[PDB]
């Protein structure tokens, strides 16, 4: 793929510097501030649109409109509060072996609930394949991932 | 346009020049009411105020109901089943009152305060120019030949 | 503080003439020139509510045991997609509200385009030079339908799953390469892994991107032709009469914009859609009676119902009966896409039309449109003819036969009636120009002849009998209240009588105002005449 | 029948005039003006290879037993994300090729932007009126880094998982909103169910949308304000000298585009990147040596290593030692984004700049740039000093201290050396203009003086020493071969010459052409002198 695309690229570039003529083109720049004629024409049009709307005189209307628009904006973005969760609310159900879900608990906290927690050595056991009349399936029945350990081990 | 003669134009005359550089002519621009302190101004102002205040109430309602209302699931025969089944409808009612009322207020302002307008613009379409056509097929032809 | 922000923004983008041009564009004001906005606003709601909806959704088919907010369905084995969709309505604060907003917006979107397309079709806005717009728009509606289809198939509930089963079995039963194509899309037999993944990645990216690109191109191309408008006073084929972008058009667009947004926010709360908790996880054995896909997809399902058992057996190979359905739907799409070309072949008129035309003045096209609408509506009704049959106490076999026969005689009757009514509307329009507005003043002449007072809109010759005004392509008044002969001449509030002093001046001012308006409009007309004779 | 295709396209869109201007835009030809195109082409490859990559990827965390193609991982419990990433590379024909293309393209993308930013910085292309482009581009690089980060963390392998652990624990340690922010992003404790779904959607849609939008805005804004150029012969601040869009620029753009595409396509096959099969599924308890993020993320990780243990223990509260790292990284970004403004503040230059400047003529900025490059490189190296320590046999503690101390002493030495070298380069330029090119032909005068022949580039007086020319902002030749005095005067192949008649005739035309070319530049300058007079 490298050879194909790269070679085509080389062929195309080698054509422009051998066959396409030599050109120096000079273009005039039109940039910076615009002409004053148009400049005072765009500010006068915007000023006309604001003055004729007669909104500057209505303090109450524009005051309430600001409030209304802010409340609308906040109404739109409010369902983003569904993402907000309390870090200090324990997850539903009793405390499992992964703790309570908060930063306080570590699955070793089960020791404080009169549970007998061992020290589990990881045997890194994997699933067993079993082929039958009904295809092959992976079962994890007899296999124990964590095993108890002795103080001589 | 010399700057010297640009300062000799009104705030309006400059705009009328401006609108005409875009092939636009403003026919029939009329102020909504050229009456000194007529009650109709107050009436128009009191209609858009109604829909603004009502929108604010709707917004505050949506915020209040979103935060402080039982929103968790209640099953058939639970105590708070009524208060729960009404959470989503209340959200709809309040949000749809906030934004809708603001919309009504904005449209009522356009119809009652912003002046009447007829603008007529020239339209530029067809087979372009006689010069531009000839000089694009000549440039393209040149770059191929 | 404001004079200086503009100064150093113009000094570097030279944008004074560029912005002035945009804010001075004139747009025709007509209620039917806004129906396109509804589609746009609904599309904005979809992509915005959609992004929020993807923060809580896992598009996986991996089976799990549910334990969550929905206390029923606890312990039930479901997909990961179904469990998370069930979680965004019972475990996410205001998640049901957003889910319903999304679905309602989808419905409005499809109806926002269909009605828009009808406006474009009837008024003849697809004519030269606007055919790229027609093609772009047609692609937009088909892709919108496809997008909606793959959207409600994401939750992987029982109702949507049957739709996927139908769709997969439609593909698999295609001549020659329908077997390989089905296996290429789903990645194997249905259902498959990487089936809710390909659909989810094409519904939140592939289609949106394509749609957004087409929409942006559509709008830019519209802004280049600066719209079209109906024939009227002072308006020719080389001008636009309406309102400028600011301050009138932009504010009206926002006002209507938020109106649509607010309306969708109401339905999202007060009205239930797609109650997926009642449907259960997808199971290939379980089905329900009302298995209609969705309103925009009903026509395809209705086509499948009314197609007879016409299988073609070819020795070792078979053509399913549903193949003809595909063929038929393909023809309907091809007819719809390439309409401007077929309309101008049989009319022999391609003359760069910028002035619209009222539906009543094009009876053949109007009648074809109503003929096609009846076709589409009958397909749509047939698509949900099992809910029609029960709720309205009609034989289901009778409904099938109504669909079958009605697709031939329904369109025919629609054409006949519509054509005659168009000509009728044309005739009523000429009576007014020839004789004048029929006022309701039945006078008795001394001889005893009962005569109705007629109000001429033009000059009269000798003794009434107005000089017949030629048709002008515009709406002629039909009542005397349309000329403001019923206008209330009492300024004030509901209770306020209003001072006469301020009440006299205002009636005088409005009188002078509409006089000046009429004068300027007729001057514009005169300008066009002496311009068109050179 | 092509003129009739043009006729239809013109009669509709009045496009002859507006495209003549598009095909006539002139762009300066310089090798450094092609660096932005590399970023563009890499971005195009990322979008295309990314979409292909999502048809086979399931972004789920749900644990499964692997029974796929990679037999050395069969029977291990992994997530759906890792299992499907393993299926792209072991079960899809040419899936590993595309995966590697994607990752290589990501690397090239980020480095292309870096090198392009360096070009913009050194040459002074960020000056008025191009500050908006600088800010847009800076946002582009930060988002590019973020995009790459959430991309390599999708497979949910052991290496990437530690990156997420680091990132989550950085956020959780924030002074006030630190634990509340973590629960809002991940949807709970790390890891969480929704985490890889929020990461997937941010990676396939959210960021690329923003990126594409910013890129499109970037290109349009560049195309509008033509381009900057080096102050060469005949070149002013009110013109552009280069080549037109067609036929020369457009073809060159395609050729270079293919070159980049072909190069990425070679790397995708010939070198391994992110060999995820070697690493296993993510496990919070197991880790590897080094375990660095991607090259573009190394500076952030290097910041965390060289920051001492400076925890603040307030009353019952804690500010982690990581917080200061965030502060430092917050400063570096803010310094980078708002550079044009601090440039202008300390220099008092607020003019309209269209002519570039060589790095050697702005020693303070050049030196600051090299100072900042050394800072970035030291952060990058120290973020990955474990791999440096082991492979290059240096103490790891020594590496940490080198990073700590080097961030003070390295920048200082870099500034000093760079400044002096810039002035040195300035001096070498002036010697040529004052005295002429040093030929290198040392000859002995009759008296016995060894003198080197000097070639003056300007007119001489009448006492040897020629009147020195002033600096003109452009490169001045320093070798005699740069004036073509070593040019080969044989035309022909490798084995055989050309006929004499065809040879001498060819040298004549080339001589006449190069003379006339120089004449164009001379005439340009003359007109420009008179132009600048007014
Ligand atoms: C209030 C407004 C504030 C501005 C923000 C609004 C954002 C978009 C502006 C839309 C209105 C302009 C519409 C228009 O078409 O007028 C063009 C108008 C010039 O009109 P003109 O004088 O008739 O020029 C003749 C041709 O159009 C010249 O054509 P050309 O041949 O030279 O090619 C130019 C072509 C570009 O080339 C092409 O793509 C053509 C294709 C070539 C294919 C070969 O298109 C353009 O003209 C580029 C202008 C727009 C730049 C992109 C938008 C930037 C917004 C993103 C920044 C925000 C983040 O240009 C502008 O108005 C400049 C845009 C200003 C962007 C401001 C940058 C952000 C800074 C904000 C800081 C706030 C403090
Ligand atoms: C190369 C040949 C073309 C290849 C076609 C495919 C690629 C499209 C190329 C687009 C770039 C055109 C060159 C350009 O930028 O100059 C504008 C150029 C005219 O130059 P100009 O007279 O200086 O325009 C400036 C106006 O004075 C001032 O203009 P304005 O104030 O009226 O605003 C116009 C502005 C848009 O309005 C705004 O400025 C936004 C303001 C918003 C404020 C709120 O942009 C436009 O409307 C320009 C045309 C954009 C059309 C969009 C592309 C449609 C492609 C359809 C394929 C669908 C896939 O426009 C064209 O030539 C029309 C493009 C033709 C597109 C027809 C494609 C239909 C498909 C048939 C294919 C058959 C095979
Ligand atoms: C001549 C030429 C081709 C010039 C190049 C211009 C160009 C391509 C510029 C770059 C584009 C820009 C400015 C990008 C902004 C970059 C940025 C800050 C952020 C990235 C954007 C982003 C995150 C996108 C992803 C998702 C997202 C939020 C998308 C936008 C969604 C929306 C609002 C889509 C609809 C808007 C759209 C595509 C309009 C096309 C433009 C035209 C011609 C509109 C005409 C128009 C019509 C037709 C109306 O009906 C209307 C009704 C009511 C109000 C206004 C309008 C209106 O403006
Ligand atoms: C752009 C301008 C931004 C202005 C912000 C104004 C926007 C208004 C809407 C904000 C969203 C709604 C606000 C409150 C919403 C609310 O009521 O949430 C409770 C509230 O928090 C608390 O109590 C402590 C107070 C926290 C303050 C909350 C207000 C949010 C503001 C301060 C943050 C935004 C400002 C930052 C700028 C943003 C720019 C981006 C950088 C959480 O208690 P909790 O018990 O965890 O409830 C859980 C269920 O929510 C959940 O579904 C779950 O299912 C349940 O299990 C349950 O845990
Ligand atoms: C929609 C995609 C557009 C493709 C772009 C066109 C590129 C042309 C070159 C295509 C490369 C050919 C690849 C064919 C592959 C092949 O050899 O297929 C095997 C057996 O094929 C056969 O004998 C007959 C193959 C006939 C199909 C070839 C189709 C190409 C032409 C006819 C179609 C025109 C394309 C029109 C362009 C439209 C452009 C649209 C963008 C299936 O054995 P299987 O045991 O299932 O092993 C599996 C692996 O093969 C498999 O890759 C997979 O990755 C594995 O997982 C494994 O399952
Ligand atoms: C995605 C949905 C669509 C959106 C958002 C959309 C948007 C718009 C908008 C905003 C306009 C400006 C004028 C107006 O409001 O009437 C317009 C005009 C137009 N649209 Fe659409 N449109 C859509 C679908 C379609 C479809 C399906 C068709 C055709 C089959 C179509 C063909 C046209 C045509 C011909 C015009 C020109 C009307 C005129 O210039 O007089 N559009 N569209
Ligand atoms: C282009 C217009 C779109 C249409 C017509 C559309 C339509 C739909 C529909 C009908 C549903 C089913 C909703 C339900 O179950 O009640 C849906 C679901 C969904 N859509 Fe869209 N959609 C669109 C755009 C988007 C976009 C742009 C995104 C993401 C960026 C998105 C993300 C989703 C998600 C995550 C679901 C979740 C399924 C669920 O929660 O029910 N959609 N869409
Ligand atoms: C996403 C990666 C980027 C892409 C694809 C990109 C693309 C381009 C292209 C195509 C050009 C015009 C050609 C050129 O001069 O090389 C350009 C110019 C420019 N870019 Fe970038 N760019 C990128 C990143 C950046 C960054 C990171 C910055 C600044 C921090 C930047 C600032 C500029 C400036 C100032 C110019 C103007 C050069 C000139 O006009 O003289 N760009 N860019
Ligand atoms: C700024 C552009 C992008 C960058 C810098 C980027 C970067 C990356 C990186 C570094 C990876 C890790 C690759 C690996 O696992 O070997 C990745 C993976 C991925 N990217 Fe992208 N990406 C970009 C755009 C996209 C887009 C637009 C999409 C999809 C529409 C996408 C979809 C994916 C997917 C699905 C993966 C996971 C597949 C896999 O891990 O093998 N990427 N990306
Ligand atoms: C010339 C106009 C001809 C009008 C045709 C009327 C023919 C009906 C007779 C069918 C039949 O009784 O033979 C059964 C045969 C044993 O089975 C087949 O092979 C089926 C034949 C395929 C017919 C698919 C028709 C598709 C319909 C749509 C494409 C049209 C919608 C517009
Ligand atoms: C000014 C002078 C900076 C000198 C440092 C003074 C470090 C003395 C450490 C003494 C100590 O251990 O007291 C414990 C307390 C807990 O430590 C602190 O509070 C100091 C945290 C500050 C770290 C900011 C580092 C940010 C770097 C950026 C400034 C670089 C951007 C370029």
């Amino acid at each position: 793929s490298g050879l194909c695309i790269l070679s085509l690229g080389f062929a195309v570039v080698l054509y422009v510097k051998k066959f396409i003529p030599e050109e120096i083109a000079v273009q005039r720049r039109h940039d910076g501030p615009s002409e004053e004629v148009d400049r005072r024409t765009i500010v006068a049009l915007l000023n006309d649109s604001w003055q004729t709307s007669t909104l500057g005189r209505r303090k109450l209307i524009m005051g309430l409109a600001g409030g209304g628009a802010v409340l609308a904006g906040l109404t739109i973005i409010a369902p983003m509060g569904g993402m907000i969760k309390n870090p200090w609310n324990p997850k539903e159900g009793p405390m499992d072996v992964q703790g309570d879900g908060t930063l306080w608990t570590s699955g070793w906290t089960l020791v404080e609930n009169d549970v007998k927690v061992y020290l589990g050595r990881d045997t890194a056991a994997i699933a067993e394949s079993h082929t039958d009349a009904t295809g092959e399936h992976w079962s994890t029945t007899g296999v124990s991932r964590l095993v108890r350990m002795r103080p001589e081990d | 346009y010399t700057t010297q003669e640009l300062n000799a134009m009104s705030n309006e005359d400059l705009a009328r020049l401006g609108t005409e550089l875009d092939d636009v002519t403003i026919a029939y621009r009329k102020e909504r009411f050229p009456i000194a302190n007529d009650p109709a101004e107050k009436r128009a102002a009191r209609a858009v105020t109604f829909w603004l205040v009502l929108g604010i109430i709707g917004g505050l309602g949506f915020l209040a109901t979103y935060i402080f209302w039982p929103w968790e699931y209640k099953a058939h025969g639970d105590e708070g089943l009524l208060a729960y089944t009404l959470y989503t409808p209340m959200l709809g009612i309040t949000s749809g009152l906030c934004i809708l009322s603001l919309g009504f207020a904005v449209v009522l302002y356009v119809k009652k305060f912003i002046p009447e307008e007829i603008a007529v613009q020239r339209r530029h379409d067809g087979p372009s120019e006689e010069v531009d056509r000839r000089t694009i097929v000549a440039l393209l032809n040149d770059s191929w030949q | 503080s404001l004079a200086t922000v503009g100064n150093n923004l113009d000094s570097r983008y030279t944008m004074a003439s560029g912005i002035r041009r945009q804010i001075n564009k004139v747009f025709p004001t007509h209620w039917s020139f806004m129906l396109g906005e509804i589609a746009l606003y609904s599309f904005i709601v979809l992509l915005l509510t959609g992004v929020y909806l993807t923060l809580f959704f896992d598009p996986s088919i991996t089976k799990v045991i549910y334990d969550g907010g929905y206390l029923p369905l606890n312990g039930v084995e479901m997909s990961r997609a179904y469990a998370t969709a069930l979680d965004i309505s019972f475990e996410v604060r205001g998640g049901l509200f957003i889910r319903q907003m999304h679905h309602w917006a989808a419905l409005l979107f499809v109806v926002s385009m269909l009605v828009h397309m009808l406006r474009i079709f009837f008024t003849g806005a697809f004519r030269r030079p606007r055919e790229a717009n027609w093609i772009i728009g047609v692609v937009l509606i088909i892709l919108g339908m496809a997008e909606g289809f793959m959207g409600y198939s994401l939750p992987d509930d029982l109702l949507s799953g049957v739709g996927l089963r139908i769709m997969s079995a439609i593909i698999v039963g295609l001549p020659i390469i329908g077997t390989w194509m089905h296996w290429l899309i789903f990645g194997g037999d249905f259902p498959s892994d990487l089936m809710l993944d390909r659909f989810y990645i094409a519904h939140v990216l592939i289609i949106p991107a394509i749609l957004l690109g087409l929409i942006a191109a559509h709008l830019a191309l519209v802004w280049y032709q600066k719209h079209t408008q109906f024939p009227g006073a002072g308006r020719t084929e080389n001008n636009v009469i309406g309102i400028r972008i600011m301050p009138l058009f932009a504010v009206k667009a926002v006002a209507f914009g938020l109106i649509v947004f607010g309306f969708l926010a109401l339905l999202a709360g007060v009205t239930t859609i797609n109650a997926i908790w009642n449907l259960g996880p997808y199971n290939p054995s379980q089905v329900s009676a009302g298995s209609q896909p969705d309103v925009y997809m009903l026509w395809t399902d209705g086509a499948a119902r009314v197609m007879p058992a016409w299988e073609l057996y070819l020795g070792n190979y078979t053509i399913p009966a549903v193949f003809w359905v595909a063929v038929m739907l393909g023809i309907l799409v091809v007819l719809l896409v390439t309409y401007p070309f077929i309309e101008r072949k049989f009319t022999g008129d391609d003359a760069h039309h910028n002035l619209l035309q009222r539906p009543r003045d094009v009876p053949v096209r109007t009648s074809l449109g109503v003929m096609a609408l009846v076709f589409y509506i009958l397909l749509t009704v047939s698509g949900g003819n099992d809910v029609y049959a029960m709720q309205f106490h009609v034989s289901l076999n009778a409904m099938t036969w109504i669909g079958r026969i009605g697709l031939i005689v329904g369109p025919a009757i629609a054409y006949f009636i519509t054509y005659r009514l168009c000509i009728g509307l044309q005739r009523s329009d000429r009576e007014v120009l020839e004789h004048g507005i029929e006022t309701g003043i039945i006078k008795q002449m001394p001889n005893g002849a009962f005569i109705e007072v007629h109000q001429p809109l033009g000059p009269v010759d000798d003794h009434g009998h107005p000089i017949p005004l030629p048709y002008a392509g515009a709406a002629v008044p039909k009542q005397m209240n349309q000329l403001g002969y019923a206008e209330v001449e009492t300024r004030g509030g509901f209770f306020g009588p209003d001072p006469e002093d301020i009440r006299a001046k205002a009636k005088e001012i409005e009188h002078a105002n509409h006089i000046e308006e009429a004068n300027t409009l007729r001057a514009l007309n005169e300008a066009n005449i002496e311009r068109d004779k050179n």
